[PDB]
RNA sequence: UAUCGAGAGGU
């Protein structure tokens, strides 16, 4: 596509059925600088969802 | 500030036309949370249109 | 949530030059020219045609990344030309094709109908 | 104050919170919100 | 859900189709002889109308929530 | 020290206690059923 | 911005 010449090889082409599956990334990127902690150990809690 | 959560119309910028809500003001730059995809951005408070009384009006309300 | 704003593609931010030349001063008469918003498009179309120019002895592009459309060239002539002279003519050369080609096309069209 | 419509019936009304939570039309206890009186917009894209 | 409007891989216009093709089938005709006449030639375009399942007439047999 | 044993709020206004602290009013509790023995009515097999 | 468990999953 950038240069209009031909690929030196053939490509395998054609339709096949794929499935777009439950994992997307924006739902399992987390980053925490500080944030809460456990009563009872002081260290951080566990989980994306609880930071 | 007396215009947070109010709802805001975009004049300028690549974001011209779009529908929003001011999510924090606290000087200059304000931070508008856009309606049309899930994104809050960055936008000089001069870009935006306040919802009023009669229309859209500049930040004069 | 990550992803930047379609439009970044082809509008230039008011600080941010279409063009910046620096000289890659490891060999002689060498230029460095840095094309922002642009794409294989404008790159490959200026490529060849400097490199059929018989006093350009050096012409490279490379897109550094997908993602940030951009692309760099390097652009080398001999003694007595000056490199941005003959990017310069290769931009008025290709206008020039392109102002034949639309108008053979022109003619040809009117025949056809 | 805010207006509702009834799950089975669809008759649009009104409650002022205190009300209890029925459909004066037929009575059916399960209701939902009626849409914002805000514009909404999307960029078509 | 309900027949797209463009091909995915190529874009050209399909929505305008979906009738046209369900008519071909009525008055007997094959499913890649349909397609042909509607000149949907790139496999992909004859893709998007041949294996589409047209759900909203599901939807639609909810009765109205308002 | 309740360090050792924090309480926990189930819903905002209900909180309840540690093991640690249940068991320890346990052995309170059975502390001082030893007290109310041995002073008065003890059926020893009961002391045991 | 709870605790204890359980179940289903990811590499
Ligand atoms: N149950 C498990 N416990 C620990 N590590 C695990 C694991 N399951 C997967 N892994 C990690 O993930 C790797 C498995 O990689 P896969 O993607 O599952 C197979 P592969 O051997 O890399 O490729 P293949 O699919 O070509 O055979 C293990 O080698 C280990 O690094
Ligand atoms: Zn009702
Ligand atoms: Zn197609």
């Amino acid at each position: 596509g950038h240069t209009g010449k031909k690929l030196m090889a053939q490509v395998f082409f054609g339709p096949t059925y794929y499935q777009r599956l439950r994992h997307m990334v924006d739902d399992k990127i987390h980053a925490r600088a500080r944030g809460p902690v456990q009563v009872l150990t002081r260290q951080p809690v566990e989980g994306r969802s609880r930071d | 500030d007396p215009t947070l959560n109010k709802t805001v119309k975009i004049r300028q910028g690549g974001y011209k036309g779009k529908i929003g809500i001011v999510k924090e003001a606290n000087g200059d730059r304000f931070r508008v949370e856009l309606h049309n995809p899930n994104k809050t951005i960055p936008i000089p408070c001069s870009f935006l249109l306040i919802e009023s009384t009669h229309g859209w009006v500049p930040y004069e309300d | 949530m990550n992803a930047p704003d379609r439009f970044e593609l082809f509008i230039l931010p008011d600080d941010v030059p279409k063009l910046k030349i620096t000289p890659d001063s490891r060999v002689p008469n060498c230029i460095i020219i840095k094309f922002e918003r642009e794409d294989h498009t404008l790159a490959n179309l200026l490529r060849e045609e400097l490199a059929l120019y018989p006093d350009v002895t050096f012409v490279a592009y490379k897109v550094e990344h997908p993602l940030f459309a951009n692309f760099v060239m390097r652009l080398q002539t001999e003694e007595g030309t000056r490199p941005k002279q003959a990017l310069e003519r290769a931009c008025a050369s290709i206008i020039n094709k392109l102002k034949t080609l639309d108008h053979k096309f022109n003619e040809e069209w009117n025949i056809k109908n | 104050g805010v207006k509702y419509t009834c799950g089975a019936c669809a008759h649009n009304f009104s409650l002022n919170k205190s009300d209890p939570v029925r459909c004066k039309e037929c009575g059916h206890r399960v209701i939902y919100k009626a849409r914002t009186k805000r514009m909404i917009q999307f960029d078509a894209r | 859900m309900i027949i797209p409007v463009r091909c995915f891989s190529c874009g050209k216009v399909v929505g305008d189709k979906w009738d046209a093709y369900l008519r071909l089938l009525e008055e007997g005709k094959q499913e890649g002889d349909a397609l042909d006449e509607l000149k949907l030639k790139r496999y992909c375009c004859r893709r998007m109308v041949l294996t589409h399942v047209d759900l909203i007439e599901k939807f639609l047999r909810y009765n109205p929530l308002e | 020290p309740p360090q050792v044993r924090p309480s926990i709020a189930m819903d905002e206004t209900t909180q309840g206690q540690d093991d640690l602290t249940h068991k320890l009013s346990d052995i309170l509790k059975a502390n001082i059923n030893v007290q109310k023995l041995e002073m008065d009515g003890s059926p020893q097999h009961i002391i045991n």
